[PDB]
């Protein structure tokens, strides 16, 4: 059976990009407190240089249909193509949205991509279709699928730009391929996972491992 | 072809406007059309260059 | 079944539109009775 | 292997490249052609089935 | 020609605005309507022709 993704589980948004005839993965991340926009954290060279996956985590909160999302907004299901989603950062708790401002010098369009304190309103919300026409609108989403994101509020897709030669990401007309691999479904309580922040205790001593105090004179 | 996009656009301009109203059902239909296809807005409109 | 289907979200979508009104207006109800009888009919083709 | 049913990834041998369709030349969208290079590449594509 | 297909461009879109009693009325398809319009087209470029 080939997994499908269903709310509640945690995933990352991967994009591939050619540099140098070398592709690169990137995993949309975003700091959350003291900086809203997103950007991307190149995952490729992980065996050299570790990633920073905490900020690149995130939620699938909700998958509504379209008319269902209207009705909200008026007012663990597997995802479908075609379902708005909803996706809360996992650190700090903020939605990923379609922001009105705009910092791209390329394009006049585009609008920054970026976290949002309040899930209320259309900008939180994201709806998925398929990349390729194997995949078919109202079939469920298997792990591992290309797929595009538009942004309810904007009807801008979630675009990767090169025009920069930094490599951004920004909310145009223009449409790139996604992937979202799953960080984590289900985890049965009481067992450690990894991606978990935790204390090693040196058995039950009630010593724990750890680094010297700040401003120690080895540097830490 | 500046000629024909000024035709294409006038019959479009007589599905969206009827008697001085706004028609929302084509209206919308339209715009959504319009943005999924840039090149309608022309070479300046387009967001790259 | 592909065709079921593609009826199941048409009256899951239609259910939605007048999920917020409070009674459902006649013409509404003219058409969820097409779309019920073209069910119907689905359902005992898939049963035979 | 049965015929239709079955999806099969075509794969070369020595090599060990998965045959897959090369990312669409640019101005392609002018060319207004579907045709799609076929190439060996190591990694491929979901669809390449 | 190039005028004239500018032209005939904004006037469609123009059109295709919704009408102020529903905005009024604070319908949210006629609102990211609005707000797509105003994104395609900034009110100096308006003003400056």
């Amino acid at each position: 059976e080939v997994q499908f993704l269903r709310t509640d589980d945690e995933v990352v948004l991967q994009c591939s990009a050619t540099v140098l005839k070398e592709q690169l993965k990137l995993c949309l991340a975003a700091e959350g407190f003291g900086n809203r926009l997103c950007f991307l954290e190149p995952t490729s060279n992980a065996q050299n240089v570790p990633p920073d996956l905490a900020i690149c985590c995130f939620i699938l909160e909700q998958s509504l249909s379209v008319r269902a999302l209207q009705e909200m907004l008026a007012n663990h299901r597997t995802l479908l193509y075609g379902h708005a989603i909803l996706l809360r950062h996992a650190h700090s708790r903020m939605y990923l949205s379609c922001l009105t401002t705009s910092r791209s010098m390329t394009d006049k369009l585009a609008f920054d991509v970026g976290l949002q304190e309040d899930a209320t309103g259309e900008a939180c919300w994201w709806t998925m279709h398929p990349a390729s026409k194997q995949r078919s609108e109202g079939e469920k989403v298997r792990v591992g699928d290309d797929l595009i994101l538009v942004s309810v509020s904007s009807e801008r897709y979630l675009h990767l730009s090169t025009a920069s030669g930094e490599l951004q990401v920004d909310a145009s007309f223009m449409q790139t391929l996604w992937n979202m691999n799953p960080i984590c479904s289900g985890c049965e309580e009481g067992f450690v996972t990894g991606g978990h922040v935790l204390r090693l205790f040196h058995g039950h001593m009630d010593e724990c491992l750890t680094i010297s105090p700040s401003d120690s004179d080895d540097q830490r | 072809n500046p000629c024909g996009g000024e035709r294409y656009l006038d019959f479009l301009r007589f599905a969206v406007f009827v008697n001085g109203e706004s028609v929302e059902e084509n209206a919308n239909v339209v715009v959504r059309l319009l943005i999924r296809k840039p090149e309608c807005f022309g070479p300046a409109l387009r967001g790259e260059g | 079944v592909d065709y079921l289907l593609r009826l199941q979200e048409s009256i899951s979508d239609f259910y939605w539109y007048y999920s917020g009104k409070d009674v459902i207006e006649e013409q509404g109800k003219r058409n969820f009775s097409k779309a019920m009888s073209v069910a119907k009919q689905v359902f005992n083709s898939l049963t035979e | 292997i049965k015929y239709g049913e079955s999806l099969c990834f075509v794969q070369h041998v020595a090599s060990g490249l998965w045959l897959t369709y090369a990312a669409p030349d640019p101005k392609a969208l002018r060319l207004g052609v579907l045709k799609k290079k076929a190439m060996l590449h190591q990694e491929g594509h979901m669809d390449d089935a | 020609a190039i005028m004239s297909f500018y032209a005939a461009l904004i006037d469609l879109l123009g059109r295709c605005a919704p009408e102020t009693h529903l905005i009024q009325a604070g319908k949210g398809e006629a609102l990211r309507i609005r707000a797509i319009l105003r994104s395609l087209v900034p009110l100096d470029d308006l003003v400056g022709i």
